């Protein structure tokens, strides 16, 4: 309908320069990725017949 | 009568190299590790640069 | 509906290894197989004529 559209912006430089208590600014951290790096384990199923 | 045995099918049983049976194997193997794909990206002959 | 879906999975190797009587086990017998060989048996019919 238009009425909620989707939109992206930067973050404004003013915040972006002092960022991480840079001239004596506080709870403005950075943004952080990682890796996880999880395994998965399978096993073998045995199968048999007789005559 | 040494039994095979085999892991419970539990994945820390497995991956602990665990066994029911006599022996205990050594490591679940490595069968390789998966990545996510990098998702592509739209160019920018759709937008001027202008830089 | 999705509710009832079909599936086929083997044995596990602690069920698999003592079968029909191994380490002490019982009342775990195999699955076994074999031919039935059934025949049939035809009858030649005549025709004839006469001029």
């Amino acid at each position: 309908a238009g009425a909620l559209v989707e939109i992206a912006e930067g973050m404004a430089t003013s915040i972006a320069e002092l960022q991480e208590g840079f001239n004596g600014s506080t709870d403005n951290p950075w943004n952080e990725m990682g890796f996880r790096i999880d395994k998965q384990v399978i096993e073998a199923k045995s199968r048999q017949l007789k005559a | 009568a040494e039994i095979g045995g085999d892991h419970g099918y539990n994945a820390t049983n497995i991956a602990a190299g665990q066994t029911s049976g006599a022996v205990t194997q050594i490591g679940p193997a490595v069968m390789g590790m998966v990545r996510r794909a990098i998702p592509n990206l739209i160019a920018f002959d759709i937008c001027g640069v202008q830089p």
